[PDB]
């Protein structure tokens, strides 16, 4: 305990899985696909502009998804309901895989929206946070925490 | 004075934080990633009188592997290699600590672990945007020691 | 446990003495003076991962100099220079301490003094000759430590 | 305290003074004779075997004594009556100069000759020794004590 890695991170939750990942260079890019699969994931969703090519990833056949928005904000209305409409069909192709989300800062954008995942799918939001701030400490700002709060399941997963 | 000084010492181990005994960034030999191995910059390293070494690109907060001393083995100087090749012949691990942790905890795993080293790490929470861990500096065992033997 | 563990450590140090706690000869990394520094020496040096190393002729408990890392700055490996020739650039100080030492004045004149390192000496009755220092081997402010926080 | 040099040492009384010595190479004797120069000795003893080349030391115009005897033993007579009939001489020719006397042990037999003096000027027996020990450790073996103790003064300086 106390010391940690430059290193991924994973979240389950019924049959859901989620990534939340450092960025790669391209420098990297092999050795970053290879830790992707060994988790399982099908489908990796950018949330911050990242500048290395998609296409080895694609390739060895994982579905990337470049939905960035804006630094520190909550996602818009779209994003969330393409992210929603995404895990349905994600998990309804295979129950029990990853789905991997990054950004260049693994605290803010990226973990909300696998608290919105979350919320929607049971947990009750003070509950939400607490297991994602276990995993990745200090893990939203107050406008992210603000949004989370506010935000009503359907309950649409 | 002097032994009794030191078991105050060991008590406020519990008390004190890394924050309180870290080297700054500003004050750490480090090594930009582009760095070629030349006479001079090697010369530098040993005499810099440090066995682990980070390496960051291009932001000195950003830093990205370790450079050890057994490293530099059978390198030589103007081939000129460069520094992010011998950081690619290896895996090693680069370990982070929370700026909050008490010094009896990190003691104990410093007692145990791989490296002598960590990197220090605050949370940041204003800013309008994300969240990120901000880079403060490093701490050794022989930091916390020297809580103890002063 | 723990930092109970420790205290009696400290309290034990005016008990404690140099020979229980040094990195005795065989143990030692160490070059003969008329060693050259090629390619493969001073990948050995830099893999041992210590940074002051002492330096003898022609039998091992002969202590004569001290290598540093600092000393190393500018050679080029096989320039062949010779151990000798370098060790010839510096006085470095070399520091000798009784085996009958105890503890808490070792490392009180440590946190004074210059160097990290002292060798270690005993004093030697039986042989029919003359008395003689015996060369144990090294103690270091590490060592001290050791014994606290084990 | 408690942490030391290989070193030159002295021993002070009445206006007799000594320089007990390590041995040198060649390969720092010119350094070597810069040392004996600062101590202002203008006599050496040597009393164990040594190669090195003396007249670097005679041309500096020092006074260089070849006298050795064996591994821990007392010295034999002649010597004794030598070594007391040089120190009349040389602190005669200049008081307040010092006398070097060195082996390649510096423990053992260049320090009985300091005690055979001490005792022939003066102090205690028991007292003798235990100024030569307080400068360097564990001083004589049982032999030289031996014969430190059974020694008569006339008293001759
Ligand atoms: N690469 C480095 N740059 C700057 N300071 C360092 C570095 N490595 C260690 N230190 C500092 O040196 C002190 C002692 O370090 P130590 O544990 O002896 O390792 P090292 O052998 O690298 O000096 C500590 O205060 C530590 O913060
Ligand atoms: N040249 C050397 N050869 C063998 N062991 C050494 C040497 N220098 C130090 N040590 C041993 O390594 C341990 C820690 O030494 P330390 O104080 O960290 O110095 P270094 O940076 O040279 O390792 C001690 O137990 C000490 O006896």
């Amino acid at each position: 305990f106390a010391m940690n890695r430059p290193a991924p991170v994973e979240i389950s939750y019924e049959n859901m899985r989620f990534l939340i990942t450092h960025n790669p260079t391209n420098a990297t890019l092999n050795k970053f696909t290879e830790e992707l699969k060994k988790y399982g994931v099908t489908t990796l969703v950018r949330v911050c502009d990242a500048t290395y090519d998609k296409a080895p990833v694609e390739k060895e056949g994982i579905h990337v998804l470049d939905w960035p928005f804006d630094d520190g904000a909550p996602p818009p209305n779209q994003i969330v309901d393409d992210w929603l409409n995404l895990l349905k069909t994600k998990f309804r192709e295979e129950p029990g895989c990853c789905v991997a989300v990054h950004c260049v800062a693994g605290l803010g954008r990226a973990p909300v929206l696998v608290a919105l995942a979350l919320i929607e799918c049971g947990m009750k939001y003070e509950d939400a946070v607490q297991f994602i701030r276990q995993k990745r400490r200090g893990a939203f700002n107050s406008k992210q925490l603000l949004y989370l709060e506010k935000y009503r399941p359907k309950m649409r997963l | 004075q002097g032994p009794l000084n030191m078991i105050q010492g060991v008590l406020e181990l519990r008390c004190r934080t890394v924050e309180d005994v870290l080297t700054p960034l500003e004050d750490c030999f480090m090594l930009d990633a582009s760095t070629v191995l030349d006479f001079g910059v090697l010369a530098s390293i040993m005499q810099s009188g440090h066995t682990r070494i980070p390496v960051y690109e291009e932001e000195r907060s950003n830093i990205v592997d370790m450079l050890y001393l057994k490293d530099l083995a059978f390198v030589d100087p103007e081939d000129c290699t460069p520094l992010s090749t011998i950081t690619r012949f290896y895996n090693h691990p680069l370990h982070f600590v929370f700026n909050d942790t008490k010094l009896d905890a990190v003691l104990e795993e410093f007692k145990r672990g791989k490296s002598h080293l960590a990197i220090v790490q605050k949370v940041n929470n204003e800013g309008e945007g994300d969240p990120f861990y901000e880079v403060l500096g490093l701490v050794t065992l022989e930091d916390v020691i020297e809580e103890i033997i002063r």
